[PDB]
RNA sequence: GGACCUGGCGGUGCUUCAUAUCCCUCUAGAGGAGCCUGUUCUGUAAUCGAUAAACCCCGAUCAACCUCACCACCUCUUGCUCAGCCUAUAUACCGCCAUCUAACCCUGAUGAAGGCUACAAAGUACGUUAGGUCAAGGUGUAGCCCAUGAGGUGGCAAGAAAUGGGCUACAUUUUCUACCCCAGAAAACUACGAUAGCCCUUAUGAAACUUAAGGGUCGAAGGUGGAUUUAGC
């Protein structure tokens, strides 16, 4: 067990290392911050184990050793908090102000909060039924007609997922020395990867590697794929495509050159058409490789 | 040359010198197996080859009766093996050629008789049969019996013998009469004047051979001078006008035998004068000595600033290659370090302290005093306790 | 140390000759390890080095190389790659920042140092034999 | 002192290998080329034959060093699977690690 | 007794202390760094009895502190950079020949590799004084060691044992080939 | 930890070059690493409290070794400067011992 | 003898389903011949082990000599170690695998006893085996000790089947050539097919029918093989 006096003891060694790496490190000792910290022990024990918690480490002795509990009442023996004898006076705290901010409406990509981490949030265990009641709570409020701080309470209770699901990443369109505007793109497929540049006007002139696509690729199917970009957003005979691919065989060059005109013509049509691109499945990397 | 081990730092200065000893113990252990058993370490596998980290061999290869097993015994340094075989070549009727008997005699005398690790030359010991024997007596067997009997006490018998030189019309290298001056003061009965005059009489003997002298002449001459106190100063410093004005230069040996004869005081004052700012390199055996006793006057003479140019000396270049072995180190040490408390302001002493404690030596309890008392005389009661803690 | 401090230092000799001096047009210094970590800390320490001393550096990082095998149990071997590319560099730079990362070369890191000399046409190719 | 019989046989068919090297490849360079009247290439038959059957290289096995292990013998090492992979488990083999 | 980090000042000269490549030594170096995967409920081990700290091959010897400290030093054994060479374009000009060579630091008591005595030399037929027939006679003495988009004939030697002796065979090389490609044989004429 | 945390915990005992890509004398650096172990475990019984650890820079070689503090002071240098000794002449190169005590054995857990 | 409490049930049947392995169904192949490789017996002067059972493309990522520890004789003896034994013993132990078999608080009148409802009502905190294995992961003990040890030169017999594994075929979605996928011929007996047999060259080696590669000769059976079996993901 971790004493008061030995995490005090810790901390003022902590402070006078950090000194004493600052000194060895030509650093200002004043302005010196934790990455400094880890900067430095990284550059001074290079370990290059994968576990990076197995790596040395020098911390503040508060993030390294475990927490302790919390003073509820001081000397005189009355409790701070006026919920306190619920026992869970954060939780139902949270809950009160959650209900007042309803009362007051009344009057006039994202993921909720899992039950671990509202425990860390308020410090108290709490079991199944009563987060959810919590959650329900906040879903009561999200559909009233709530204003910018009530966004900003309910903002505090939800973590990130991500949306870029819904968008893929455009291009950015680009311009010849002859004043041509053009697209560049990458695609891979087994081995094969392949980079095309996809011209905003053309006449569905296709140059693999150089040589034009019927004579590159004789079986129907590799042209099949080549046409299946184009002629999913309707625009075969109106894009010029220079294409260099490399390694692979037949299928998998036809595949990364397939990927790579996707990409490279999401620049040139809508929105739209990017989302039905994406649910095509004409912009998705195919990830299925041998396996060992 | 201490391992930074908490458990393994010495402490002390009997601990230090202890563990010292201890590790060079196992050296020569190791060193002795190595060399008792060469077959498990003739297996060379570093390219480029180490001559250094090869078994040494240290027994003869030659085994018949002829002159080049003898010089092999005499490049051994195997005395009674060389003896013996000079022995059997003559039992032999081989002729010794007179350069390897020369060597022959050469060990012997160096060594006086006895095989490597004083020894007092004694009568009729090989050395002398191997000279009587000697068909043909050169100036170098002549001179090498001298020294050698000088070496080991024999001064009388040397002084005989340098006179049978003379009687012979051969003539005396420089290290001869470096022997003979030595000889002379060593032997008993006499007064200062008329040794004095009888190094005198040998110096015009070195002039009349046309011999021309070196460092370790005027060294020697000091050395023995030292002998006789009061009487030598005036002497002492006309030699070392003397070997000024021939052209030999000083070395730390001369100074050190000059400080040491007049401290029995104003002189060391010149002496560092002209020392100030140079470089030396080893000339002398006695050298080393220099500096100990140059920290010995400034101690008794209780003058801080002479200190502190003796030390600024001793910083300049590789001058600290001259302050010999851990003894005379901790003597220096000491002296310096007494004498910066007692007439020193305390920080400074402090500064000194933290700066020469434990890199430069291990204190002695009679510094620890000798601190407390400067910080009773400063006033800075406050350090006590770490001095204590220091201590222990 | 604060008071006893070294008065004067005996400096190295460096003697300048008279012969002319190597020239490199580039150095390439290949370092292999088996730990990544070693091989960064090493790249920060010789391109310091190298600002420090002025000359021109570059680095780059060679794909890793993975030998498998098996005795069932099976073993591995990463090597890891670091490349720095000196250029323009005489023979007595060359030589003394080589000695400097060599003596600081990490236990485990070999090393492998390619230099590509600069050399004028001998006197024998400058004009045919009659 | 070696680890058993087996490895001493090895260790004496090593050394007279080496010895007999140089005189086995000049009598073996004879009789390998199509230049030489057949009468000469036929005698250095009999020369090679009759030197000791114990240089020929063909008769050397690749031991362990520290078992004597016929088989299972890594040339890089000269270990036998067995103790390699004792050494390599404890992490006394640097570099070595198992695959993932 | 106790470690000697405990009378080390915060504004020390750090380069004293680890002059060279030392092992980590808890009781010279003063920092509270930990090194292990922790157990369950539990924290990296201490650097005191630490042996996976002392297997890190740790550059405290060089910090930044002590790397411009040394490269300060080592200033006086340097030569300059010729002025006049500024890139690549001068340095082909003016020195036409390059000589490739390569030497290899591993650990073992044998310094000996036998891959050091590999010599290479490179030349721009353009940098030679050819006409058009001892170019023709040079191109097809070579062979493949000639190629023709970069327009340099490389030569790489390693037959001799040391590396001073091949590069005197790859001058030699080259000074037979430039001479026979200036003469013309009887045979010659049948082209 | 197990043979299979090698690389993701543990470290390597002995550094060197040998088994990296394109060197050579790896069997004659393990060979050698089996002496050095076996030597120094008869040469300091009972006293190393972990394993050595071997280290090779350039033609040195680093027995960084952690033992106890039960032998006496005396008895350690001793021993250090004869297996120095010893060991520079038996493989032709400068040899060194690292010595570290520790108070006893350092428990990471209880197997 | 009356009333009550905990039960267990070391017990069953049925109902619904979650019901994954194991089923069942479903998909795609092989199985019948010719070879090789282990192994079984047999045979032999002729390695071994695997000792109840369930793990032979087993030790071996390799057997002309060596490897080799098997057999015939010949030949040496305090012997590479000062010995040495692939000699026995895990049917001596040891490693290994395997077979079998709390505290507190409330309620019931302070009885045995009981303690949950979320729009919440008392609950909070091993043994066993005539087992395997000495490629020892070990430690010991018994034997032989002018041979249970060395060394040399030659030899491990093979045809009856019984299996496993692999290879190669029985073709037309095929074979050859160009080419690397827009062609031309061949085609069921001079069709396909043999890693089948025999002969000749090349490689390595001291030694090659005896190992491998190619060429020639040859063009066998084979004609798609049920019960079964192999995978699926």
């Amino acid at each position: 067990t971790y004493t008061e006096d030995f995490i005090k003891k810790q901390i003022e060694e902590f402070n006078i290392g950090k000194r004493h790496l600052a000194n060895m490190m030509g650093e200002d000792p004043e302005t010196f911050t934790q990455e400094d910290i880890d900067r430095a022990i990284a550059y001074l024990f290079p370990s290059g184990l994968f576990e990076k918690r197995a790596r040395p480490v020098m911390k503040h002795p508060e993030q390294i050793f475990p927490r302790q509990r919390a003073i509820q009442w001081g000397e005189d023996g009355r409790p701070f908090h006026y919920l306190f004898y619920t026992g869970k006076q954060s939780y139902y705290s949270l809950m009160h102000d959650v209900y007042g901010m309803l009362l007051n409406l009344e009057k006039h990509g994202s993921r909720w909060l899992i039950k671990e981490e509202l425990e860390e949030m308020l410090v108290e265990k709490l079991s199944d039924l009563d987060y959810m009641q919590f959650i329900r709570l906040l879903e009561k409020l999200l559909t009233s007609q709530c204003g910018a701080a009530e966004e900003e309470f309910v903002q505090r209770f939800r973590r990130s997922v991500t949306l870029e699901s819904k968008k893929q990443l455009i291009e950015p369109v680009q311009y010849d020395e002859q004043g041509m505007a053009f697209s560049k793109s990458e695609g891979k497929r087994k081995t094969a990867k392949a980079e095309a540049i996809v011209y905003k006007h053309g006449s569905g002139r296709i140059k693999v590697n150089g040589i034009d696509y019927q004579l590159y690729f004789p079986i129907t199917q590799d042209r099949e794929q080549l046409m299946f970009p184009f002629h999913f957003v309707d625009r075969l005979g109106k894009h010029d495509v220079t294409c260099t691919v490399s390694g692979g065989g037949r299928s998998a060059q036809a595949g990364a050159i397939r990927l790579a005109m996707a990409k490279a013509l999401c620049s040139f049509v809508t929105e739209d058409e990017v989302e039905w691109m994406r649910q095509a499945g004409l912009l998705t990397t195919d990830p299925r490789v041998r396996e060992r | 040359v201490f391992q930074d081990d908490p458990y393994l730092m010495p402490a002390s200065s009997l601990e230090s010198r202890s563990f010292l000893l201890a590790k060079k113990s196992g050296e020569n252990v190791a060193k002795f197996i190595i060399n008792s058993y060469p077959k498990y370490f003739q297996k060379d596998i570093a390219e480029p080859h180490i001559p250094c980290l090869m078994p040494e061999y240290f027994e003869p290869q030659i085994k018949d009766i002829s002159e080049a097993a003898l010089k092999e015994r005499i490049e051994l340094r195997k005395v009674k093996a060389s003896v013996d075989m000079f022995d059997q070549l003559l039992q032999a009727g081989t002729t010794v050629s007179l350069e390897t008997t020369n060597s022959l005699l050469d060990l012997l005398c160096y060594y006086g008789d006895q095989e490597p690790s004083g020894v007092t030359w004694r009568a009729k010991n090989n050395a002398e049969r191997i000279f009587s024997l000697m068909p043909e007596k050169n100036e170098h067997s002549y001179c090498t019996m001298i020294r050698g009997m000088v070496k080991h006490r024999a001064y009388e018998q040397a002084l005989n013998l340098y006179t049978e030189l003379l009687n012979n019309r051969l003539h005396a290298d420089v290290y001869t009469f470096n022997a003979l001056i030595e000889a002379t003061v060593c032997a008993i009965n006499e007064k200062f004047e008329e040794k004095w005059s009888k190094i005198l009489e040998l110096l015009r003997h070195m002039v009349a051979q046309k011999v021309k002298p070196n460092l370790q002449t005027f060294n020697t001459i000091l050395k023995c001078l030292r002998r006789f106190h009061v009487f030598a100063r005036s002497p002492a410093l006309q030699v070392l006008r003397e070997m000024k004005a021939i052209g030999i230069e000083p070395s730390l040996a001369t100074y050190h035998h000059i400080i040491r004869l007049f401290d029995q005081s104003f002189i060391i004052y010149d002496i560092m004068n002209e020392l100030m700012g140079k470089r030396f390199s080893p000339k002398d055996p006695d050298d080393d000595k220099f500096f100990q006793s140059a920290m010995s006057i400034c101690s008794s003479l209780r003058d801080l600033e002479l200190a502190y140019q003796v030390h600024g000396l001793l910083k300049t270049g590789d001058n600290w290659k001259f302050i010999g072995p851990d003894q005379h180190r901790n003597f220096y040490y000491s002296k310096f370090f007494d004498l910066i408390c007692l007439m020193e302001q305390i920080d400074v002493t402090l500064k000194w302290y933290e700066d020469l404690i434990p890199s430069a030596y291990f204190p002695h309890s009679q510094t620890m005093i000798h601190l407390l008392q400067a910080l009773d005389v400063a006033n800075r009661l406050e350090v006590i306790p770490k001095i204590w803690k220091d201590s222990k | 140390l604060h008071v006893d401090v070294p008065k004067d230092l005996t400096k190295p000799v460096v003697t300048i000759s008279d012969e002319p001096d190597i020239l490199y047009k580039r150095l390439s210094v290949l370092v292999k390890g088996h730990d990544k970590a070693v091989l960064d800390s090493y790249e920060y320490f010789a391109v310091l080095a190298a600002k420090e001393l002025g000359i021109s550096i570059k680095v780059h990082e060679p794909p890793r190389k993975i030998e498998r095998f098996t005795l069932r149990v099976q073993y591995e071997m990463r090597t890891l790659y670091r490349c720095l590319e000196l250029e323009h560099l005489t023979g007595s730079t060359a030589d003394v920042y080589l000695e400097y990362i060599q003596r600081n070369l990490p236990e485990g890191v070999a090393m492998e140092v390619t230099k590509t000399q600069l050399e004028q046409l001998p006197e024998h190719i400058k004009e045919p034999i009659w | 002192h070696y680890v058993d019989w087996r490895m001493w046989r090895d260790v004496k068919r090593r050394k007279m290998a080496y010895e007999y090297a140089d005189e086995r490849l000049r009598i073996n360079s004879l009789r390998k080329n199509t230049i030489l009247p057949k009468i000469l290439q036929d005698v250095a038959d009999e020369e090679i034959a009759a030197l000791p059957r114990d240089s020929c290289p063909v008769r050397i096995r690749n031991r362990c060093v520290m078992t004597s292990r016929p088989r299972g013998v890594k040339r890089r090492w000269r270990l036998s699977r067995i103790v390699f992979r004792h050494l390599a488990d404890h992490g006394q083999l640097s570099g070595i690690q198992r695959a993932t | 007794l106790p470690p000697r980090t405990e009378k080390m000042a915060v504004d020390q000269d750090w380069p004293s202390v680890y002059p060279v490549a030392a092992p980590f030594k808890p009781s010279a170096v003063p920092l509270p760094v930990r090194m292990g995967y922790p157990v369950k409920k539990g924290v990296p081990m201490a650097k005191e009895g630490n042996l996976e700290l002392l297997k890190i091959p740790n550059f405290l010897h060089l910090t930044p502190v002590a790397i411009k400290k040394h490269c300060e030093a080592l200033k006086d054994f340097c030569t300059e950079w010729p002025a006049a060479l500024d890139s690549d374009e001068k340095c082909e000009k003016h020195f036409p020949i390059e000589i490739d060579s390569t030497d290899y630091v591993s650990s073992g008591p044998s310094v000996r590799n036998p891959r050091a005595r590999v010599v290479v030399l490179r030349v721009k037929l353009s940098s030679l004084n050819l006409d058009d027939h001892a170019k023709k006679k040079l191109i097809k003495l070579v062979g493949e060691r000639y190629c023709k988009t970069t327009d340099v004939l490389t030569i790489k030697t390693d037959r001799c044992p040391l590396r001073r002796q091949n590069y005197d065979y790859a001058v030699y090389l080259l000074t037979v080939l430039y001479h026979e490609s200036w003469n013309t044989e009887e045979w010659e004429k049948s082209k | 930890h197990a043979p299979h945390y090698i690389a993701h915990r543990k470290g390597w005992l002995s550094l060197h070059t040998g088994n990296l890509d394109g060197e050579d004398h790896a069997a004659e650096r393990t060979v050698e690493d089996v002496f050095l172990r076996k030597f120094m475990w008869g040469t300091f019984p009972g006293c190393l409290a972990d394993q050595l650890v071997l280290k090779r820079r350039g033609n040195q070689l680093e027995i960084c070794a952690v033992v106890l503090r039960q032998l006496s002071p005396h008895k350690y240098y001793f021993l250090v400067g004869y297996s120095e000794t010893l060991l520079s002449y038996f493989y032709k190169c400068p040899v060194r011992l690292h010595l570290q005590t520790v108070p006893s054995k350092v428990v990471y857990k209880y197997l």
